[PDB]
């Protein structure tokens, strides 16, 4: 999947493109709100830590 | 009690001799025995007239009739309800017209003959419906009235006031060439004085269409896909509401018809009012909003459908029957061979048939490089890409009509091989050069349900070349090319001018000869369903065109269609009741799931 | 199944044998189908014949608008009840016994199919496809 990062101490966003489920499943039955360490889903956010907020399925 | 019935006698004039018959059609009429009406002469024209009213629909004179000049039809008076407009006595007359809707593109499919040409000219004020009548001075009082129930009796309205202008993209793509040079003079001046919009349209306009090399040529010079395109420009560029196309993907490649798709529809967004027929239905179903089916016999009549959506019209139009009407518009159903269905045979035949080495051909302008391939014997390859690729190129090589700047290929074989663009330079009449090319092949059964019958050669044997028509034309030339043996045969884009049911026929042209004969085929093409069904391999080509080129050895159905279908990036996962490609948009979640499978087509297949 | 039934079919269990009676499941006026006779079924001493999903039977309109009692039609089995197990594993069943009344060619009589159908029924007869809802 697509995801929609914010940076919201700058007020900045940017879209980034996940292929591999073994690189995704690490949000798989992650709720919203929950927070996911990000090396898991790659080397660029190492450390990097999210809050899941939403988001839309496909349809 | 009984339904309601009609005649229509339609008579074609090319057919028809008097002299010969005598004006036999009057003496065996039954009704004219009695002393009625049903057949008058015209001493003038000196031709039959039928008139529908007395008729009795006896068909006496239809078999009568020495060549096979009349024909007579009983219909439910489904025709007479919908009468728009008709040519004269005894000719076409066209049944409804598509409806125009604003912000929106309303699409219209149909085999040729229907009157989709005809239908826009009356929408475009070009001309004025007799209304299967006299209406002539210009009554267009009369169409709002004959319109009135429908959708179209608001635009009728607009139309006479001249409130709108509509702008038509012209449909003869043979009849462009003759009529303008330069426009006046180059491309280039066509685009500057019709650019009413943006001096960014100019740029983006010609960038989008891939129009760049061309615009220093002339008009004249064009060949046929660069062509189709300035006039293409010319239709984004005016200042208007209603923006008219008619068959826009006439000669284009297979890239640059989705292009052209992509931009027309850029004029909905604007919410000008779109108007569109295409003989593509790949192009059709991304272009439109809604859709409208034009059905009936070539030449006799063509009815319009109510207006539908995209996918409906679709579906209903690949089940060959329309229910309303309840027509069988066409004969049998159109189906592919799911590759389950084929013949299993170990191939080799002599070991595997000839090879060819790498090859090079550089005009000076644009190159073209070859991978080393290998042919094997009775087997079927296709060829696609974007024109300027050196898909022709390659064909003339191996055809030994081009010398390789590099590499060779002289084989011992014999080749029939078929061009892709088709002029006529040869004096002669149509039989006799198809009769030198080989006779023998023209009293097989085959050539009689695919060739001979459906258009009637009889009538064209007599006929200049240069006299004769495009799409009949087409399907002539690729007969000929398997008119006579030879151990590879060569065709080069037998797409080119034919509606579906004519290309269709192409299809099983050369699977069946060719599996029999055991000999085999290489083809090129742009339509996806025709090399669907011939072929067992695919060469895809890439680089860019105008440019440079490349081309691959074969490789399996599968594997080649991922390659090509790729480079374009549009899924076509499977309608579940069509078993057709169906589109799948750009960023998604189910695309995108197939971009990690690997599966840009469905078939009968095992597959996720 | 036969005539218009593009498609093979792999065993099902029978679920419903003659005297059977399934609900009527389209929108024709009929309310329910009492089975008379199953399509290509075979013979044996004594054993009913007996339908099963996408199978075509021969019913009367037992409940239903009056033209359509008294009269022998083709229907199409498209839910079971008896349970029944596909080459996934998987042994499934509805909640109720329901076909459509249907034509030799295999074309409804109806325009719509009220509840879910049967992937193997729906594989089968292509206008029932069309007019299906849910499958499976
Ligand atoms: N000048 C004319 N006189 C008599 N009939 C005509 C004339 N021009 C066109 N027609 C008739 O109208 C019908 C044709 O044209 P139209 O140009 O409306 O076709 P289309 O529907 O655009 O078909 P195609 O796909 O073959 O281009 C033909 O079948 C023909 O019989
Ligand atoms: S239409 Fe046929 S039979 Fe009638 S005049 Fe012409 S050639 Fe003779
Ligand atoms: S069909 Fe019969 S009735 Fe009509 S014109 Fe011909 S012979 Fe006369």
């Amino acid at each position: 999947m697509k995801l929609n990062i914010s940076y919201p101490v700058n007020g900045s966003q940017k879209t980034f493109e996940i292929d591999d489920e073994h690189r995704i499943r690490v949000f798989f039955d992650k709720r919203i709100g929950q927070e996911v360490d990000g090396e898991a889903v790659g080397d660029e956010f190492k450390g990097y830590v999210f809050k899941i907020s939403g988001g839309n399925d496909k349809q | 009690m009984s339904d309601k019935n009609s005649r229509i006698a339609i008579v074609s004039a090319d057919k028809c001799k008097p002299k010969k018959c005598r004006q036999e059609c009057k003496r065996s009429c039954p009704v004219v025995k009695t002393g009625k009406l049903c057949i008058e002469v015209t001493p003038t024209s000196k031709i039959a007239f039928i008139s529908e009213i007395l008729c009795i629909g006896c068909g006496i004179c239809v078999k009568k009739c020495p060549f096979d000049a009349i024909q007579i039809i009983n219909l439910p008076t489904n025709l007479e309800a919908h009468v728009t407009h008709r040519y004269s006595a005894n000719s076409f007359k066209l049944h409804r017209l598509p409806t125009p809707r604003p912000g929106q593109v309303l699409g219209l499919v149909g085999t040729n003959g229907i009157g989709k040409s005809t239908a826009l000219k009356i929408l475009a004020g070009k001309q004025k419906p007799n209304l299967g009548r006299f209406d002539d001075p210009p009554e267009w009082q009369e169409i709002i009235k004959y319109f009135r129930g429908s959708e179209l009796q608001n635009y009728f309205t607009k139309m006479l006031e001249d409130d709108i202008k509509a702008i038509i993209k012209p449909q003869y793509v043979d009849n462009i060439p003759r009529a303008i040079k330069g426009p006046v003079q180059k491309v280039g001046e066509l685009l500057k004085l019709r650019m009413e919009k943006s001096p960014e349209d100019v740029k983006r306009y010609i960038k989008i269409l891939q129009l760049e090399n061309v615009l220093k040529r002339d008009i004249e010079k064009l060949s046929g896909g660069e062509l189709q395109r300035f006039a293409i420009g010319m239709s984004c560029v005016q200042e208007a509401d209603v923006y008219m196309f008619d068959e826009p993907s006439s000669y284009l490649d297979v890239k640059q018809r989705l292009n052209a798709a992509q931009i027309i529809r850029s004029l909905l967004a604007p919410t000008k009012y779109v108007i569109c027929v295409e003989h593509d239905l790949s192009v059709l179903d991304y272009l439109s909003d809604f859709v409208c089916i034009i059905y009936g016999v070539p030449s006799v009549y063509g009815v319009v459908t109510l207006p539908a959506s995209v996918r409906e019209g679709i579906n209903i139009f690949l089940d060959g029957h329309i229910p309303a009407e309840n027509l069988r518009f066409r004969t049998e159903a159109l189906q592919f061979r799911i590759a389950d269905a084929t013949e299993d045979l170990q191939n080799d035949s002599a070991s595997r048939a000839f090879s060819y080495p790498s090859l090079k051909k550089t005009q000076g302008d644009f190159v073209l490089n070859v991978e080393e391939g290998e042919f094997s014997d009775s087997e079927i390859l296709v060829m696609m890409g974007e024109n300027g690729t050196g898909k022709t190129t390659l064909i003339k090589l191996l055809a030994g009509a081009l010398k390789p700047d590099e590499g060779q290929d002289i084989p011992k074989l014999n080749v029939s091989m078929k061009p892709q663009k088709i002029a006529p330079k040869f004096p002669g009449t149509v039989r006799q050069l198809f009769f030198k090319k080989i006779r023998g092949q023209f009293l097989n059964p085959q050539f009689q349900t695919d060739v001979v019958k459906p258009l009637r050669i009889d009538d064209i044997i007599d006929q200049e070349v240069q006299h004769l028509s495009g799409g009949e034309l087409q399907r002539v030339a690729i007969v000929l090319a398997l008119g006579i043996p030879a151990d590879i045969y060569l065709i080069d884009e037998p797409s080119a001018y034919l509606d579906s049911e004519q290309r269709i026929i192409c299809s099983k042209v050369i699977r069946r000869f060719i599996l029999h004969n055991k000999k085999t085929a290489f083809i090129v093409e742009h339509d996806f369903i025709m090399a669907t069904y011939l072929a067992d391999k695919v060469i895809v080509f890439e680089g860019i065109p105008s440019k440079n080129a490349h081309a691959r050895a074969p490789e399996s159905l599968l594997t080649g269609c991922n390659r090509f279908l790729k480079n374009l990036n549009v899924t076509f996962r499977r309608d579940p009741n069509s078993f057709r490609p169906r589109i799948n948009k750009l960023d998604s979640q189910m695309d995108k799931e197939q971009k990690s499978s690997g599966n840009y087509f469905f078939l009968d297949n095992t597959g996720i | 199944s036969g005539n218009g039934a593009q498609g093979t079919k792999f065993r099902i269990s029978l679920g419903l044998p003659v005297g059977a009676i399934m609900n009527c499941a389209d929108n024709s006026g009929a309310r329910n189908l009492y089975i008379i006779a199953v399509k290509g079924s075979g013979s044996r001493l004594n054993r009913l014949p007996a339908a099963s999903l996408g199978d075509m039977v021969m019913a009367t309109v037992k409940k239903g608008k009056p033209e359509l009692r008294k009269k022998v039609m083709p229907a199409i089995v498209v839910r079971q009840a008896k349970s029944w197990r596909r080459r996934d594993g998987v042994f499934l069943y509805f909640e109720d016994n329901a076909g459509v009344i249907a034509n030799p060619k295999g074309e409804m009589k109806g325009s719509a199919i009220t509840g879910p159908v049967g992937k193997e029924c729906a594989d089968l007869w292509p206008r029932v496809a069309s007019n299906s809802g849910v499958v499976v």
